[PDB]
Protein backbone atom coordinates (compact mmCIF):
# COMPACT_ATOMS: atom_id res chain seq x y z
CA UNK A 1 0.00 0.00 0.00
CA UNK A 2 2.80 2.14 -0.17
CA UNK A 3 3.35 3.77 -3.12
CA UNK A 4 2.69 7.53 -3.52
CA UNK A 5 5.97 9.21 -2.21
CA UNK A 6 5.70 12.32 0.06
CA UNK A 7 2.08 12.23 0.86
CA UNK A 8 1.24 14.29 4.25
CA UNK A 9 0.87 12.93 6.86
CA UNK A 10 -2.44 14.59 7.74
CA UNK A 11 -3.63 13.18 4.40
CA UNK A 12 -2.33 9.45 5.03
CA UNK A 13 -4.69 9.84 8.63
CA UNK A 14 -7.57 11.48 7.02
CA UNK A 15 -7.53 9.06 4.29
CA UNK A 16 -7.85 5.98 6.48
CA UNK A 17 -10.19 7.38 8.90
CA UNK A 18 -12.57 8.79 6.44
CA UNK A 19 -12.52 5.44 4.31
CA UNK A 20 -13.71 4.24 7.94
CA UNK A 21 -16.01 7.03 8.24
CA UNK A 22 -17.64 5.98 4.97
CA UNK A 23 -18.24 2.36 4.98
CA UNK A 24 -19.78 2.51 7.95
CA UNK A 25 -22.08 5.42 7.31
CA UNK A 26 -23.52 3.36 4.68
CA UNK A 27 -23.20 -0.10 6.73
CA UNK A 28 -24.65 0.94 10.07
CA UNK A 29 -26.08 4.88 9.91
CA UNK A 30 -28.23 4.46 6.14
CA UNK A 31 -25.36 6.68 5.04
CA UNK A 32 -27.44 9.60 6.96
CA UNK A 33 -25.13 11.70 9.15
CA UNK A 34 -28.06 12.67 10.66
CA UNK A 35 -28.30 9.30 12.74
CA UNK A 36 -25.04 10.16 14.27
CA UNK A 37 -25.35 11.22 17.64
CA UNK A 38 -23.89 14.35 18.68
CA UNK A 39 -21.43 15.75 21.99
CA UNK A 40 -20.05 18.59 23.35
CA UNK A 41 -16.83 17.05 23.11
CA UNK A 42 -15.39 13.65 22.34
CA UNK A 43 -12.94 11.92 24.67
CA UNK A 44 -11.76 11.87 27.75
CA UNK A 45 -13.40 8.24 29.01
CA UNK A 46 -12.23 5.72 31.13
CA UNK A 47 -12.14 1.99 29.10
CA UNK A 48 -13.61 0.62 32.70
CA UNK A 49 -32.50 21.72 37.35
CA UNK A 50 -31.64 22.15 41.26
CA UNK A 51 -30.35 20.10 43.81
CA UNK A 52 -28.14 19.84 46.95
CA UNK A 53 -25.44 17.40 47.71
CA UNK A 54 -23.61 16.41 51.13
CA UNK A 55 -20.61 14.97 52.30
CA UNK A 56 -19.91 12.84 54.35
CA UNK A 57 -16.64 10.65 56.33
CA UNK A 58 -17.02 8.24 53.94
CA UNK A 59 -18.55 9.66 50.47
CA UNK A 60 -17.28 8.17 47.48
CA UNK A 61 -15.02 10.64 45.82
CA UNK A 62 -15.76 9.19 42.18
CA UNK A 63 -19.89 9.04 42.79
CA UNK A 64 -19.42 12.43 44.70
CA UNK A 65 -18.17 13.66 41.64
CA UNK A 66 -20.17 11.91 39.02
CA UNK A 67 -23.19 13.57 41.07
CA UNK A 68 -21.53 17.06 40.32
CA UNK A 69 -20.72 16.74 36.83
CA UNK A 70 -24.32 14.87 35.89
CA UNK A 71 -24.94 13.26 32.74
CA UNK A 72 -24.84 15.38 30.06
CA UNK A 73 -21.64 16.13 28.77
CA UNK A 74 -20.90 19.84 28.85
CA UNK A 75 -18.56 22.29 30.31
CA UNK A 76 -19.76 20.82 34.12
CA UNK A 77 -18.83 17.19 32.95
CA UNK A 78 -15.41 18.61 31.93
CA UNK A 79 -14.69 20.37 35.08
CA UNK A 80 -15.84 17.71 37.33
CA UNK A 81 -14.70 14.98 35.54
CA UNK A 82 -11.27 15.80 33.33
CA UNK A 83 -8.12 14.51 35.45
CA UNK A 84 -5.98 17.18 33.95
CA UNK A 85 -6.43 20.90 32.81
CA UNK A 86 -3.74 22.36 30.34
CA UNK A 87 -1.48 25.35 31.35
CA UNK A 88 0.11 27.31 28.91
CA UNK A 89 1.40 24.32 27.10
CA UNK A 90 1.66 21.88 30.13
CA UNK A 91 -0.63 19.35 32.14
CA UNK A 92 -1.56 19.88 35.72
CA UNK A 93 -3.94 18.30 37.96
CA UNK A 94 -7.44 19.67 37.60
CA UNK A 95 -7.91 22.59 40.22
CA UNK A 96 -12.13 22.55 40.40
CA UNK A 97 -11.69 18.36 41.51
CA UNK A 98 -9.02 19.04 44.26
CA UNK A 99 -11.26 22.63 45.83
CA UNK A 100 -14.32 19.55 45.80
CA UNK A 101 -12.68 17.12 47.58
CA UNK A 102 -15.77 15.81 49.46
CA UNK A 103 -15.57 16.46 53.11
CA UNK A 104 -17.30 16.36 56.50
CA UNK A 105 -19.33 19.66 56.14
CA UNK A 106 -18.97 20.50 52.47
CA UNK A 107 -22.50 21.24 50.91
CA UNK A 108 -22.71 21.97 47.15
CA UNK A 109 -25.88 23.32 45.67
CA UNK A 110 -26.60 23.32 42.25
CA UNK A 111 -28.94 25.36 40.28
CA UNK A 112 -30.34 24.99 36.69
CA UNK A 113 -28.62 22.24 36.15
CA UNK A 114 -30.74 21.57 32.76
CA UNK A 115 -29.41 24.13 31.34
CA UNK A 116 -25.91 23.92 31.08
CA UNK A 117 -25.08 28.08 30.00
CA UNK A 118 -26.97 29.39 33.09
CA UNK A 119 -26.14 26.24 35.69
CA UNK A 120 -24.15 27.40 38.93
CA UNK A 121 -22.33 25.73 41.60
CA UNK A 122 -22.45 26.95 44.77
CA UNK A 123 -20.12 25.03 47.68
CA UNK A 124 -20.91 25.81 51.00
CA UNK A 125 -18.46 24.94 54.15
CA UNK A 126 -18.89 25.57 57.70
CA UNK A 127 -16.72 29.18 58.60
CA UNK A 128 -16.97 30.25 62.17
CA UNK A 129 -20.16 27.58 62.80
CA UNK B 1 -17.92 0.05 16.32
CA UNK B 2 -19.89 3.38 16.38
CA UNK B 3 -19.88 7.11 14.71
CA UNK B 4 -20.10 10.49 16.86
CA UNK B 5 -19.49 14.12 16.15
CA UNK B 6 -18.74 16.91 18.64
CA UNK B 7 -20.06 20.31 18.40
CA UNK B 8 -17.82 21.75 15.64
CA UNK B 9 -19.57 18.54 13.19
CA UNK B 10 -16.41 16.54 13.33
CA UNK B 11 -17.12 13.10 12.78
CA UNK B 12 -15.05 10.82 14.98
CA UNK B 13 -14.97 6.59 14.52
CA UNK B 14 -16.16 6.01 18.01
CA UNK B 15 -13.94 3.00 19.92
CA UNK B 16 -13.15 2.34 23.42
CA UNK B 17 -9.50 3.80 22.30
CA UNK B 18 -11.29 6.38 19.94
CA UNK B 19 -13.33 7.13 23.21
CA UNK B 20 -10.27 7.54 25.77
CA UNK B 21 -7.57 9.28 23.91
CA UNK B 22 -10.59 12.21 22.28
CA UNK B 23 -8.88 11.21 18.50
CA UNK B 24 -9.46 8.91 15.77
CA UNK B 25 -8.06 5.44 16.60
CA UNK B 26 -5.01 5.50 14.48
CA UNK B 27 -1.61 5.74 15.51
CA UNK B 28 1.55 6.11 14.12
CA UNK B 29 4.12 3.59 16.56
CA UNK B 30 7.43 4.50 17.63
CA UNK B 31 9.90 3.71 14.92
CA UNK B 32 13.57 4.28 14.81
CA UNK B 33 14.50 6.22 13.10
CA UNK B 34 11.25 7.34 11.21
CA UNK B 35 9.69 8.71 14.29
CA UNK B 36 12.97 9.76 16.17
CA UNK B 37 12.48 13.02 14.38
CA UNK B 38 11.04 15.76 16.51
CA UNK B 39 9.72 17.46 13.23
CA UNK B 40 7.83 14.32 12.03
CA UNK B 41 6.22 14.01 15.28
CA UNK B 42 5.16 17.33 15.40
CA UNK B 43 3.78 17.26 12.18
CA UNK B 44 1.37 13.98 13.17
CA UNK B 45 0.40 15.50 16.33
CA UNK B 46 -1.01 18.76 14.56
CA UNK B 47 -2.47 17.03 11.94
CA UNK B 48 -4.62 14.98 14.97
CA UNK B 49 -2.98 11.83 15.23
CA UNK B 50 -1.00 9.67 17.82
CA UNK B 51 2.00 9.20 17.49
CA UNK B 52 5.10 8.03 19.99
CA UNK B 53 8.48 9.72 19.91
CA UNK B 54 11.22 6.79 19.36
CA UNK B 55 13.39 6.83 22.32
CA UNK B 56 15.65 4.38 20.08
CA UNK B 57 17.44 7.63 18.52
CA UNK B 58 18.88 9.04 21.94
CA UNK B 59 21.19 8.11 23.90
CA UNK B 60 20.81 10.42 26.84
CA UNK B 61 18.42 11.93 28.70
CA UNK B 62 19.63 15.51 27.95
CA UNK B 63 19.51 14.43 24.20
CA UNK B 64 16.07 13.14 24.34
CA UNK B 65 15.11 16.15 26.79
CA UNK B 66 16.10 18.37 23.59
CA UNK B 67 13.76 16.30 21.13
CA UNK B 68 11.03 16.65 23.72
CA UNK B 69 11.28 20.40 23.53
CA UNK B 70 11.59 20.99 20.02
CA UNK B 71 8.14 18.48 19.91
CA UNK B 72 6.23 21.24 22.26
CA UNK B 73 7.49 24.31 21.02
CA UNK B 74 6.00 22.57 17.34
CA UNK B 75 2.61 21.45 18.75
CA UNK B 76 -0.65 23.66 19.51
CA UNK B 77 -1.65 24.27 23.19
CA UNK B 78 -3.40 21.38 24.65
CA UNK B 79 -1.82 18.70 22.42
CA UNK B 80 -0.15 15.45 23.27
CA UNK B 81 2.02 12.70 22.27
CA UNK B 82 4.06 9.62 23.33
CA UNK B 83 7.58 7.95 23.97
CA UNK B 84 8.75 4.46 23.11
CA UNK B 85 11.09 2.97 24.90
CA UNK B 86 12.69 -0.39 24.25
CA UNK B 87 13.05 -2.93 26.85
CA UNK B 88 16.08 -4.94 25.93
CA UNK B 89 18.84 -2.29 26.64
CA UNK B 90 18.62 -1.75 30.06
CA UNK B 91 20.98 1.55 29.73
CA UNK B 92 18.19 3.35 27.76
CA UNK B 93 15.32 2.19 30.25
CA UNK B 94 17.74 3.22 32.96
CA UNK B 95 18.29 7.08 31.62
CA UNK B 96 14.75 7.14 30.06
CA UNK B 97 12.24 6.18 32.43
CA UNK B 98 13.26 8.76 35.58
CA UNK B 99 13.58 10.90 32.66
CA UNK B 100 9.55 10.64 31.94
CA UNK B 101 8.88 10.50 35.80
CA UNK B 102 10.56 13.74 36.09
CA UNK B 103 8.77 15.55 32.64
CA UNK B 104 5.23 14.40 34.04
CA UNK B 105 6.07 15.97 37.13
CA UNK B 106 6.84 19.29 35.42
CA UNK B 107 3.62 18.61 33.40
CA UNK B 108 5.38 17.81 30.01
CA UNK B 109 2.43 16.89 28.00
CA UNK B 110 3.50 13.06 27.28
CA UNK B 111 0.35 10.91 27.10
CA UNK B 112 1.75 7.46 27.66
CA UNK B 113 4.86 5.38 27.16
CA UNK B 114 4.84 2.32 24.73
CA UNK B 115 7.54 -0.55 25.67
CA UNK B 116 8.79 -2.41 22.69
CA UNK B 117 10.61 -5.44 22.11
CA UNK B 118 9.67 -7.18 25.16
CA UNK B 119 6.87 -7.25 27.73
CA UNK B 120 8.05 -5.49 31.39
CA UNK B 121 7.53 -8.19 34.28
CA UNK B 122 4.85 -7.15 36.69
CA UNK B 123 7.01 -5.26 39.35
CA UNK B 124 8.65 -3.19 37.00
CA UNK B 125 4.90 -2.51 35.34
CA UNK B 126 3.27 -1.26 38.84
CA UNK B 127 6.38 0.79 38.94
CA UNK B 128 5.63 2.37 35.66
CA UNK B 129 2.06 2.74 36.27
CA UNK B 130 1.96 4.31 39.67
CA UNK B 131 5.13 6.34 39.51
CA UNK B 132 5.29 7.79 36.00
CA UNK B 133 1.99 9.07 36.51
CA UNK B 134 1.08 8.95 32.84
CA UNK B 135 -2.50 8.59 30.87
CA UNK B 136 -2.24 5.20 30.00
CA UNK B 137 0.70 2.04 29.15
CA UNK B 138 1.11 0.48 26.00
CA UNK B 139 2.58 -2.91 25.54
CA UNK B 140 3.37 -4.85 22.68
CA UNK B 141 3.34 -8.61 23.30
CA UNK B 142 5.36 -10.64 20.88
Amino acid sequence: FTKVIDEPIKSIMDGIHDGHIKKLLHQYYGDDESKIPAVEYFGGESPVDSAVFKATSSTDEESWFKALAGSEINWRHASFLCSFITQDKMFVSNPIRKVFKPSQGMVVEISNGNTSSKTVVTLSEPVQG
Amino acid sequence: PKLIKNKSGKIFVETKFSKLIGRPPLLVPGMTPCTVSPDFVAATTNAGYTIELAGGGYFSAAGMTAAIDSVVSQIEKGSTFGINLIYVNPFMLQWGIPLIKELRSKGYPIQFLTIGAGVPSLEVASEYIETLGLKYLGLKPG
